[PDB]
């Protein structure tokens, strides 16, 4: 399962 | 620790550290910056929760390997160098709350802020539960729900069912409940509820905003694809 | 500060730190394991050196970025936030030198470390050198030179042309008198010779001992494709 | 010009 991956501006 | 730097010289630093990839940098430039006191700008928002996932993100990541071979296991040094891990996770989980807390949250009056940080109090909270055992588990747990819950109910009633930000409030809690409350239905249900909702509304969207709404969207439907 | 760990402990969470990506980590245990004061085997040669190549090589690559922002630009953020890294890079650099200084290298006597520990040595200036400026850039870069030359007159004597130390210490001296020394065609001479006296040694080894020295061959060869 | 990578043990 996939959460947002958020992780770049 | 970072004091004696302006706020706009923390900003722009962080922005730097992001792209040098200096994600532990970023994220106490950003915390240096939360502590001036001042409320945060979207683009501020967006800086200080990319920060503080990518460090808690590579956590997370070397957690899962050495709970793993720990596992695969079952001397002391796996263990404790699991639990050192855990503890430095842990740290930084405390530390982004403890900035929500004091006092990003209370502060947050529109929608936009105040989802937003809602939503990243459900997300530290789901990343203490993760390496959480027992009894603590359950109330670390309920105060991730708690939180994930407020953010849903406001973001209900103020956010169009294709807000970025309410689209991956419903992702996380949906992956939530599938991985953390051992809720596999509801989080089916809620993914497909959000999905179609969202859909519906794609016709009141620009061309940029139809593509940022879509790629969640699509997330959405990769979860329910792995789930169903 | 790992003063109080078993080595064989150290060694231990060494690897583990390998497994999960943990490289600061790495590098934290090994010179744990290091000021030990034993002598370290092949396999703990390589764990050392795997540790801060990716410490330093992630530095190297953030102060890349910082500098050619920095280039473009010319608020003095910039160059503050390209000096705390270049700092911190220098730190690591004088941490392993200090290593290899107390007392790696003076207790090598075995061609095998010996050579390992004076490539590192020249492999850590060369580091130095390419942030460091002017005159003081002019000693630093020499120091690079005499330890790659003591560790290649070393590795003619004593060891074939297909040893993959050997052949690794060619590529990186190599690259030192391309990149640092401006001299081009001193690489491009050694990267040839040093290819050409591997490939007509590889007659000699194991079907593993080929593939080991084919890799680096090909390195060498990739970069007379890009000098020439 | 590449030098050793020398980041996998
Ligand atoms: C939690 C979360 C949801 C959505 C995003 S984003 O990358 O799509 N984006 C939405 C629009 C902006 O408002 C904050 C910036 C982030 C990121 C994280
Ligand atoms: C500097 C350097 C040269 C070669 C290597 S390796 O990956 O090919 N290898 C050689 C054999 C072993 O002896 C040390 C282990 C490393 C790595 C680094
Ligand atoms: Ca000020
Ligand atoms: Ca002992």
């Amino acid at each position: 399962a996939g959460s947002i991956p958020g992780r770049r501006s | 620790a970072m004091g004696s730097m302006e706020r706009a010289s923390l900003i722009q630093k962080a922005k730097l550290a992001e792209q040098a990839e200096r994600y532990e940098d970023m994220a106490a430039f950003m915390k240096g910056a939360v502590e001036k006191g001042e409320e945060l700008s979207c683009e501020e928002r967006n800086l200080l929760s990319v920060a503080y996932k990518n460090v808690v993100g590579g956590q997370r990541a070397a957690w899962r390997v050495l709970s793993s071979i720990e596992q695969k296991s079952n001397g002391p040094e796996v263990r404790e160098y699991r639990e050192k891990v855990e503890t430095e996770l842990q740290g930084v989980c405390d530390t982004v709350l403890g900035l929500l807390d004091s006092h990003l949250i209370k502060e947050a009056g529109d929608a936009e802020s105040r989802v937003f940080y809602l939503k990243m109090k459900g997300d530290y909270y789901r990343y203490l539960a993760e390496v959480a055992t027992g009894d603590d588990k359950k109330r670390i747990i309920d105060s991730a729900r708690s939180a994930y819950q407020e953010a849903m109910d406001i973001s209900k009633k103020e956010m169009p069912p294709t807000n970025p930000i309410r689209l991956g409030l419903a992702l996380n809690f949906s992956v939530f409940h599938y991985e953390i409350a051992n809720s596999p239905e509801e989080a089916i249900s809620l993914a497909k509820t959000t999905f179609d909702e969202a859909m519906a509304d794609l016709h009141t969207l620009s061309e940029d905003s139809y593509k940022d709404s879509t790629l969640i969207m699509q997330l959405l439907r990769d979860n329910l694809t792995l789930w169903t």
